[PDB]
């Protein structure tokens, strides 16, 4: 096996870019991505 | 209390054995596969 994989996880896991290209990239307990950002749609005459 | 134990960092942090140090019963069961449990008795040979 390897040794230094789940220390590489540890290190990716703690990782914070306030000044990204997509925003704020930080990881949570998971790793996952944190401070989605997302759209609130709404269909008006059969147009989003 | 059923624990779980983390196989991912080595017992560094004082965790493990905070969280075997609470075990008085007289038959304990191990489900985890062959070097986890290498070293979960390696830690628990030197604690007790």
């Amino acid at each position: 096996i390897w040794k230094t994989g789940p220390l590489f996880k540890r290190v990716l896991m703690s990782s914070k870019y306030p000044d990204g290209v997509t925003g704020r990239i930080e990881f949570n307990e998971d790793g996952d991505r944190k401070f989605a950002q997302y759209s609130i749609m709404n269909l008006q005459n059969r147009k989003l | 209390e059923v624990i779980h134990l983390d196989m991912s960092l080595d017992d560094i942090d004082s965790k493990i054995q905070n969280q075997l140090k609470k075990l008085q019963s007289p038959v304990i069961l191990l489900y985890c596969t062959k070097e986890e449990a290498t070293y979960i008795f390696e830690v628990a040979h030197s604690v007790g």
